[PDB]
Parts: C-alpha cells; structure tokens; sequence
C-alpha cells in the first residue's frame, strides 16, 4: 500500500498522477482490509477515496487499524 | 520448547528468534503459492 502511494503520488506536489491510480491504491487498501477483518458489520475505514487526496496522513491510519497488515506478506 | 530456550543466553535465544521469523514468511509465501498452484510437493528430478 505504501509503495503504491510513493509511486503514484508525488509527495512534494501533492497530487496524484491521475485520479485512476488513486481509485487503484484506494482499492487493493480496500483489499487489505478485508484480508484482515473476520467479523461483517464492520464498515471500511475509506469510505470515500476523497480521503487520498492528502493520503500519506490518513493511509497510516487505516493500515493503523489492521496491525498484522504490517507484520505478514501477501497472500498468494 | 520454553525449556530448552531455558538453556542459552538472551543473547543466543533472542538471535535463533530472528531466523525462525525469516523462515516462517518463507514457508507461509510457499504454502499459499503451493494451495493455489497445486505444488505443496516438489518432486525432486536430478540428485544435488
């Protein structure tokens, strides 16, 4: 998910490099989230993609809310 | 196992659970490249 952003988001002009690759890394973060939650209900931590917009800030947040997210590698 | 660790020092013990934590995002990267692509089992063909 980080990498997603460092790629396609240009940190010192705060823009993406077009609002598609920001649908994408919005997505597979969508994605990651419902590798890890287990229980229905629960609504997504990116309810709107608006939230990319300053993304480096509020995607810590999110991959915040699944811990292992960060401690084991994709599934296949 | 807690009895065995019980052997070494912080030091020793706290280097092997490094190694084993490689290992187990090895095994877990295999594991699922092999449920999906049906190769939990590598028949070997030529000897080492």
């Amino acid at each position: 998910v980080h990498r997603m952003v460092e790629l396609m988001y240009v940190k010192h002009e705060k823009r993406w490099i077009d609002p598609s690759l920001k649908k994408l890394t919005g997505d597979f973060i969508r994605r990651v989230e419902e590798r890890f939650t287990s229980v229905e209900g629960q609504p997504s931590l990116l309810q709107n993609y608006s939230d990319l917009d300053e993304p480096y800030p509020a995607v810590d947040r999110i991959l915040a809310a699944y811990p292992e997210a960060s401690t084991q590698l994709i599934n296949a | 196992p807690k009895y065995l660790f019980a052997t070494l020092d912080k030091a020793q013990y706290e280097a092997y659970c490094v190694k084993v934590q490689a290992r187990q995002k090895k095994a877990y990267r295999f594991f699922h490249n092999g449920l999906i692509n049906n190769k939990l089992f590598v028949a070997k063909d030529k000897a080492p």
